[PDB]
C-alpha cells in the first residue's frame, strides 16, 4: 500500500506503453505461465499470451 | 450475494480466489471476460456482498 502499483501505471502512462498486472504469488502451477499443452480438451495458452493478445502491444508493462 | 467465502478449498486445479481478486478489482472488472465469451463486461456499476463466519480464513488479497 505504498504507491508501487499507482507507480507503475504513471510510468507506463508517462512511458506510453501498455501496463498490465497480475499475481504469481502463492501460484504452485506453472500452466497459467505456460498455458497447456492444447492437447487437453479444452487448452488455452499462458496467461503471459492473453496479455500479449488484449495489450496489442509488443513491449507493454508486465 | 457470495456466501462461505471462508470456506473456498482453493485446491488442485482450482485457485478461484484469483477470479474473486480479478472480479473484485475496481479497475480490471470493467473489463471483464469470460473464458466462454472473450468480449469484456462492465462491473462497476453492479453492488456486491460477501458473508462468513470469520474475517481470517479469507484470502488476505481478497
Ligand atoms: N507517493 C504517492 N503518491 C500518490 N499516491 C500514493 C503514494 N504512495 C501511496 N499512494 C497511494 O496509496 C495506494 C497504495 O496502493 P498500491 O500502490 O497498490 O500498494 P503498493 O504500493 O504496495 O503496490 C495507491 O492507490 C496510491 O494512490
Amino acid at each position: 500500500g505504498v504507491g508501487k502499483t499507482s507507480i507503475a501505471r504513471s510510468i507506463a502512462r508517462a512511458l506510453n506503453r501498455e501496463y498490465f498486472r497480475f499475481s504469481v504469488g502463492g501460484m504452485t502451477d506453472v500452466a497459467e505461465i505456460k498455458g497447456h499443452r492444447r492437447t487437453y480438451v479444452g487448452a488455452m495458452p499462458g496467461k503471459i499470451i492473453q496479455c500479449l493478445k488484449k495489450t496489442k502491444t509488443e513491449n507493454p508493462l508486465i | 450475494l457470495i456466501d462461505e467465502v471462508d470456506k473456498i478449498g482453493r485446491g488442485y486445479q482450482g485457485d478461484p480466489s484469483s477470479a474473486l481478486l480479478e472480479l473484485l478489482d475496481p479497475e480490471q472488472n470493467a473489463n471483464f471476460l469470460d473464458h466462454y465469451l472473450d468480449v469484456p463486461v462492465d462491473l462497476s456499476k453492479v453492488l456486491f456482498i460477501c458473508t462468513a463466519n470469520v474475517t481470517d480464513t479469507i484470502p488476505e488479497p481478497l
